[PDB]
């Protein structure tokens, strides 16, 4: 039978060739393929498809899904397509066409909808992987609800709490502090991984930390990021397959940027706030982004570049670092050049990740909105990418989504477990309404269970009445949180029973394959170039061509969605 | 006071409404949360006054905020609003359809590939069948229900509906009112045609071999008169 | 000595023959008997009765109470009387006269007030059993505080959280989801019991769920409530001594109401939202309530019948089921007839239970107020029941209290543990101030400990200063919540070590005696009648006489008590 | 509405600002939390109007409350104030140095030997 295009789209969501506007941005996602058979689409409800002996099987099957996300529009580095998503044992069991082969054509064999299957209507929704925030300062446990409310399911970084060390650096230093924090982690719904103090010119002190459970090390100038420290830290990381994150020597005390790069010696390293406002060698830290071994990320305050970015920083730097009021400027000439270039470098795929720097020169619940605001800003300034095929922004979308999903996962050695919408991976997914894409998520799924979601009046006759606000769900509570949350550790710690020894009830998984991840290993952000900074004008150059952008007067995914 | 957790929620909603009212008075175009809170507070106010019915309020609140009173795209973002409030007869749900007047801007806008219709159940052989609901009550039949096993109130050539389902969009139902006669379009069931359950007239593959057994069970159970 | 009647009542509360107005309703509870000895009443305070060697014994006794609720007015199906309530080992140890037999006359032998006894002044308060909400959609964990704040201590139902399947059905489907939810339950103060998906025409898939811990099954139409699924589900429930709950075939797809009743074959089944607005065979679902095997319950939105009931539904049905705006009416002619009849049927003892349908066409913290609003409405309409003996509403009160206490307990196989104020049962009780009876409770006791109560300023010199609002108490926290809360399971699961296997620290108890509970088994609601519906007028008839009630313009326990 | 936990915080801050405004109108000298909330609400208001830059507000808010508008020692107690607000270009941090004019009274004063 012939169904009107508008009626099909209302009932099942968009199909092949349809374009979806991402929020209030000028970014258009085109459905590349639809895995359904027209007339066999699954719909849940009274008199609908998913019913006993019809869409729901009566035939027992070893692949009976625990949950079915019907008619989802997947947005992932793997593609922008329409498919049913099947969850089983807290993992993505299958992606394709779910249902009952007894009564339906074209059913994906391992996507059986049966008696034990729960239904979630994804028709007209965008499904993406849970975001990974690789620059968390564990300052406040109140960051976690803020993060989840912005589609972030995993947080790497460090801290002890509201102390000067943490306030400045992502560092949980020493054995005792690492054990304490890993045990504190039990409370939360968020997946965690802790970094220890990499700022050491002695082996023993570094080794103790990896064995204590650290997923890596943070080298930060507050503890002195000297060439000796850089070499010693990377040497231990290489031995123990853990990642190193760096905040470089801003004041060029022990050397210039090239001296730091030399100390690294082509070894894998995660360069935080690569632009340099968040910290690092002045005025040339951005030059590191061109290097193959450097895995660079950006922090939220400098992305996107706005008319208030520079003004906000010339004071935000004074509250964080606690500077004298006698200090006025240098940052007023250095900063515009690198902040502007940074946005273009993101569009070029030179900067591979976006991070927060949460309550330590950056915002916790801003990674996702700010990534899409930058994507939108560039599209608006530079136009549609030349890389695009058709009337869509699919390539740009894939480049930007990778910044907060897959690329942080690759960097930290968790890409086999999380990071993307792929069969076999843990079911850490986010459901979005297209009108609110990138700004306000609907449902947060972690380990196949809903852990956090937008919810209305608790007394109310339906879940829709006002006030609708973000609340913790069943997957975030009781002993179910131990089933849905992961505490990542080093292989040494994992293999030596850290879980049992610390009495951790959460899922404990090791980080693996950190040492041999180069720029070539990333998804849609593999660009290497000769990045140079004029020491007089502070202008940034990519292979001799001025790299810049104009500041935004207004951004997407902001004013229309927020009260304050 | 003995404030219930639901009363604590309503205070925040009401305060948000009061902030939104202030901003509108300042001449600012309201955003998505401001618009929702502005309308919610009005509903909460009228409910307390206990002079208007739920029916009255549902009607009164359509386009309560006009397109120029809100930011672009706000109306389309909020197609419906729901707010529970205490009336003299107790807490009732006030449901408003189109509380904010829409405009040309649409966030999350879907642009079709083509305006051409979608051919559902393509290539399947259609069977036209006359059905009459001889029963005293109206009934509906779903897209994937084995037509042969439908309520015995329905009068049709059951033999012709064996191993078939309605050629209607997946999830939709066809209504046959009490006494109503309709021409239905049936298509053969997909997959293996392993029909298990419903009225248990078949419980197996819908092949020619099972047909006589199925027709006898249908007759015995009163589906075939 | 002779004490002035007003002075006695002020000091000890009402005695034999006194009448108490329930809240702002027109319902009067008469003290049927007083178990005290005038002059020997227990009073706590400085220079009062409960003191060393006086009212409090110095003689050790095996029956030394852990808590004494002095001078309580019990309202239960067992009677409306005045007595001291004694708690020991989280159970109702005794009901009668508590104190010290060394210094007092008429002390109930197993009601020893001693060194280890805590005091709770019940003088002038109403003590009732904790409510059981047999229709809970486990959609939001925020429903629990709302429920407790309304005197509900036990919740039976199903769900995974805010997923479409739960938004519509009380089903936690399959082994994995059941295990996840039972582990999530550990978090709460609320007693829980989960229902699996009954909508199966295959044995294996049903059996798996009972063995996974389910207390029963729910047959909901959104999953296909066909005669085949009705028979298969009941067959497994009969084998495993678990309860079945039903939401019938609204659209009459596979048959009419009589076809569903025939499929049941006189087997025990809990028929949800019996009136039909919540769902079921249109327009004759209500006709099932006359049948002996049918254990019927009502949901909150249709009780009591008000001038806004019909208007509210003709849209509330569209938000819950997600229906097209093209759909205007049928419900406008069908609904008044059944909504009105429903209130009358409650007063007649035809509908035995009240439930919520929480956030799925019904309110979480409304079961108790709405039951009493209906009792009041009917008393105002039909007058004092002819069944009463004296200037009181005791029989009516007993009929209504049974709807949310004892009758749901009988239905779900937990009547031996909870459901009423009886010696030997678990101490799940609610203390009420008569002015706030049925609307706002004072204290919630679960397993002999206070778990939730109305509490003022945390800094304040006394517990009375403003703002007074509902807060969680010690019994709801730490490892004490494992001592005060129960997770109900099937006998099969219980007997096979589900507690140990899932590492549940909560009290795990099996549901037993579900299969042979008929209408005859209920308390004060055993009425069977010939219920019919005119298919043209939609008028409901009881034994050939029209069953109707007038819509309320205002209800009791509402406007005087709530801000919003 | 989809209210984030950070939006719920801002409502409390804004209401505290509104209570402080009422008390100032009554002619009461504002205390430490009242003074902070009064200035915070002003910043939140100007940001929503989206006509002023962060640079403009940082300058405008120096001595926003005068020594006689607050209790003694209040200015000294609040040497700097920070408030994040949504501007048309997104959430930005407004940092004010000396938002309340100091008086010669100093709580927690260090007197040198
Ligand atoms: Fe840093
Ligand atoms: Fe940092
Ligand atoms: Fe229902
Ligand atoms: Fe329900």
């Amino acid at each position: 039978m012939k169904m009107k295009r508008q009626e099909y789209v209302n009932t099942y969501g968009p199909t092949t060739g349809d374009k979806v506007r991402l929020g209030d941005t000028d970014l258009w996602a085109e459905v590349e393929h639809d895995y359904t058979v027209y007339g066999e689409e699954l719909k849940f409800g009274a008199g609908k498809t998913i019913r006993e002996g019809m869409g729901q099987s009566n035939s027992p099957d070893e692949n009976t899904l625990d949950l079915v996300i019907t008619n989802a529009l997947i947005i992932d580095y793997t593609g922008i397509y329409k498919a049913d998503i099947g969850i089983k044992n807290g993992k993505i069991h299958g992606i394709g066409k779910a249902g009952n082969k007894d009564m339906q054509d074209g059913v994906t064999p391992h996507m059986v909808v049966g008696v034990g299957t729960e239904a979630l209507a994804g028709e007209g929704m965008i499904i993406t992987a849970g975001g990974i925030d690789s620059h968390t300062h564990f300052l406040s446990p109140q960051q976690f609800p803020t993060a989840l409310a912005n589609g972030v399911t995993t947080m790497f970084g460090g801290g002890t709490g509201p102390v000067d060390g943490t306030n400045a650096t992502t560092i949980t230093p020493g054995v005792w502090n690492l054990h304490r924090m890993l045990r504190a982690a039990e409370e939360y719904g968020m997946n965690v991984g802790l970094l220890g103090k990499g700022n050491s010119s002695s082996r023993a002190q570094l080794v103790e930390q990896v064995k204590a459970g650290a997923i890596g090390f943070k080298l930060h100038e507050d503890w002195g990021t000297t060439p000796s420290a850089i070499d010693h830290c990377l040497s231990v990381a290489d031995e123990y397959d853990v990642q190193v994150c760096i905040h470089t020597d801003t004041v060029n005390e022990a050397g210039y940027v090239d001296d730091t790069l030399r100390a690294m010696n082509g070894r894998a390293i995660h360069a935080y706030h690569i632009e340099g406002a968040g910290g690092g060698h002045s005025p040339d830290v951005i030059t590191m982004a061109g290097e193959v071994n450097i895995l660079p990320s950006s922090t939220t305050p400098t992305i996107p570049y706005t008319i208030n970015t520079v003004a906000e920083h010339l004071d935000m730097l004074m509250t964080c670092h606690h500077l004298d009021k006698r200090i006025r400027f240098s940052q007023s000439r250095i900063r515009p050049g690198s902040i502007a270039a940074e946005d273009t470098l993101h569009d070029m795929g030179v900067i591979a990740m976006t991070s927060s720097d949460s309550q330590a020169m950056g915002r916790a619940g801003e990674v996702i909105p700010r990534t899409w605001q930058t994507a939108d800003k560039n599209k608006k300034e530079f136009g549609r990418l030349t890389e695009e095929k058709g009337d869509n922004d699919n390539f740009r979308i894939k480049r930007y989504i990778s910044k907060y999903t897959i690329n942080p996962a690759i960097t930290h050695g968790v890409s086999e477990y999380i990071g993307s919408v792929e069969e076999g991976k843990i079911a850490d997914l986010v459901v979005w309404n297209p009108a609110f894409f990138g700004v306000k998520p609907k449902i947060i799924i972690k380990g196949g269970m809903v852990v956090f979601s937008e919810m209305g009046d608790s007394n109310a006759s339906v879940p829709t009445p006002q006030p609708v606000y973000y609340r913790e769900m069943f997957g975030h509570h009781g002993k179910a949180k131990f089933d849905t949350s992961i505490t990542f550790v080093s292989k040494v710690a994992y293999e030596n029973g850290i879980k049992e020894k610390l009495g951790l009830e959460r899922k404990v998984l090791p980080v693996k394959n950190c040492r041999n991840v180069t720029k070539k290993d990333f998804k849609f952000n593999n660009t290497t170039a000769k990045i140079t900074v004029n020491p007089e004008t502070f202008e940034v150059f990519v292979n001799g061509k001025l790299c810049t952008s104009k500041p935004a007067t207004e951004v997407a995914l902001a004013s229309r969605y927020t009260f304050f | 006071m003995k404030l219930t957790p639901k009363e604590q929620e309503k205070f925040l909603l009401y305060y948000a409404g009061e902030v939104a009212r202030k901003r509108k008075e300042e001449g600012l175009k309201l955003n998505q949360p401001e618009a929702i809170a502005y309308i919610s507070a009005h509903i909460m106010d009228e409910a307390r006054r206990g002079k208007k019915t739920v029916a009255q309020l549902m009607e009164e609140c359509v386009h309560f905020l006009k397109k120029d009173e809100v930011m672009p795209g706000v109306g389309n973002m909020v197609p419906d609003l729901g707010v529970e409030a205490n009336f003299p007869d107790g807490t009732k749900l006030v449901t408003v359809n189109w509380p904010i007047e829409p405009d040309d801007f649409k966030a999350g806008e879907i642009k079709f590939a083509s305006d051409k219709d979608i051919e559902l159940n393509a290539g399947k052989e259609i069977t036209e069948l006359k059905v009459t609901n001889k029963g005293p009550k109206s009934l509906h039949v779903g897209s994937h229900f084995h037509f042969f096993e439908a309520n015995r109130a329905l009068e049709f050539d059951r033999e012709k509906a064996y191993g078939k389902r309605l050629d209607i969009p997946s999830g939709n139902t066809l209504r046959i009112g009490a006494g109503e006669t309709k021409t239905v379009h049936l298509i053969p069931i997909g997959g293996s045609k392993k029909i298990i359950g419903m009225n248990g007239l078949l419980n197996g593959i819908a092949d020619d071999l099972h047909k006589q057994k199925a027709l006898e069970k249908a007759k015995h159970h009163g589906f075939i008169k």
